[PDB]
Parts: C-alpha cells; sequence; structure tokens
C-alpha cells in the first residue's frame, strides 16, 4: 500500500511488511522461520478480543505452541468503538524458547504508551511482561517504522544469536520501507 | 450451491449469510457494512488467518458451510 513520509502507518503497511520479512526469511533461514511467527497486526488485536472465541480463533491461527518467537505488531485501536482507529503503535516479542518462563519483551518508541495491551496479549499468550529498550521516538508519526525496524534487527540478531536485544540504538528507515512497499 | 456463513466482529457480533459459492465475497461484505453502517473501506475480513479480497468467491477459498469469516476494523498510529 501507498505510505507518504509522514503518514501514519496502517495495519496494511505493518502486515504489508511482515509479509516481506516472512518470504525473506523463510528463503534466507528456513529453520528460524517455521519456529517463528509474524503476526498480523488485526489478528494481534484478535488476540485482546472481549470475545473468547475471536481470541482463541486467533490463537489457532498463531499457533505459538510450535514457534520460538511470536512478533506481535501492538496497535491501541479500539475493540468497541468504531471511531476509535488507534493512536500508536508498538512491538511485543514473546520469547517461548524456556517452555516454562516465556518473557514478553515490549518494545515501545514512546516508553509505557502501550503497556497495558502489551500486558494483556502477554497474559493471553502465558508470558511475563518485561519492558525492553527502544529508541524513543523523537516525532508523533514514526512508531510504526519503529516496530517494523525493530522487528527487522531483532531478526537479524536472533538468526546472529546474539544475546543483546536492546533496542535502543535502533536506526530507523521510513525510505527503505517505502521501498520496499513499492517494489 | 449454496452455503451459510457468519460473519464474526471484534466484539462477537454475529451476522450470519446465505450465498452461491461462485458469487464474489463482494457481495457478502457489501451487505455487511451496509447493515453494519461502516464504511466498506473501513473494515477488513479475515479467514484462515489471511485477509480476504472481494473478488474472491468462496469456491475459490474452499469454504464450507458453517465457516466463520472475521471482521476487524482498520488500525492506525
Amino acid at each position: 500500500p501507498v505510505l507518504g513520509p509522514t503518514q501514519w502507518l496502517g495495519d496494511e503497511h505493518i502486515q504489508r511488511d511482515y509479509e516481506l520479512l516472512a518470504q525473506e526469511l523463510q528463503q534466507n533461514n528456513p529453520d528460524l522461520a517455521a519456529r517463528t511467527r509474524f503476526v498480523d497486526p488485526l489478528i494481534a488485536q484478535m488476540l485482546r478480543s472481549p470475545s473468547k472465541e475471536v481470541a482463541e480463533r486467533a490463537l489457532g491461527w498463531v499457533r505459538p505452541g510450535t514457534a520460538d518467537f511470536l512478533f506481535l505488531p501492538v496497535s491501541d485501536a479500539s475493540d468497541t468503538d468504531r471511531h476509535q482507529r488507534g493512536s500508536h503503535w508498538s512491538l511485543l516479542l514473546v520469547d517461548r524458547r524456556d517452555r516454562g518462563r516465556r518473557v514478553a519483551y515490549h518494545y515501545d518508541s514512546t516508553q509505557g504508551y502501550n503497556d497495558g495491551l502489551a500486558a494483556e496479549l502477554a497474559g493471553r499468550l502465558d508470558a511475563n511482561l518485561q519492558q525492553a529498550p527502544i529508541r524513543q521516538q523523537q516525532n508523533s508519526y514514526d512508531c510504526g517504522v519503529f516496530v517494523l525496524d525493530g522487528t527487522r534487527e531483532l531478526v537479524r540478531r536472533l538468526a546472529a544469536r546474539r544475546p543483546d536485544l536492546n533496542l535502543n540504538n535502533l536506526v530507523i528507515s521510513r525510505q527503505e520501507l517505502r521501498d520496499r512497499l513499492g517494489a | 450451491a449454496h452455503i451459510n456463513l457468519k460473519v464474526k466482529g471484534q466484539d462477537g457480533n454475529e451476522v450470519f449469510f446465505r450465498i452461491k459459492r461462485s458469487t464474489q465475497l463482494k457481495k457478502l461484505m457489501n451487505a455487511y457494512c451496509d447493515r453494519q453502517s461502516v464504511d466498506f473501506n473501513s473494515i477488513a475480513f479475515l479467514f484462515d488467518g489471511r485477509r480476504l479480497r472481494a473478488e474472491q468467491t468462496p469456491d475459490e477459498l474452499e469454504m464450507e458451510d458453517g465457516d466463520e469469516i472475521d471482521a476487524m476494523l482498520h488500525q492506525t498510529g
């Protein structure tokens, strides 16, 4: 989908980049791809639905049982109000490797903003919420780019077995994202 | 020739439809948004973990009677 230079990202932009990333990972590292879930932002919201059957359907679609890593773009859009379509994006990485100590790392470029939703999603994925560091946004429109570039940097670190997932040094590129979406 | 489908909203609301398997899902989507008084362009429909396109038909997606389509409002941030 078309994305402008300062346009707020919609779920369609996040989903499209996650589709490209999933295909890129499948080709370059199929063993990591098989163990990783790039969750559609709409499905991530379904996971926190007040409707139990909606949340469970979404859980089945994610199939977290056979995954070591879940990447969830977290929108703050309303579940019950048609007019409140969201203000902010953040990123939840669920590390399921220790099948007894699941950790949900919450990366928010406005520290604290989405923590309540992150906690609800972490609980529904049987994981303990941990705030994780990410470079803080210096404008009010790039949170979605932090989510996407943060995901891509985390995937590189996981593929490389790097121990430190601190994203305080993250470099964002809206232009490169726009290039990917337009390809 | 006919198939019964449920559209399930994010708040749990349900609407039931009966349509021909050769017909584009556009007709069901248009009718759901019309009935819900929401803009078609503000809603996404998901099935088997994927976003549905209005031009796809149930036969194209192997939908069987009783299948559920999840309707979600688009997000921005």
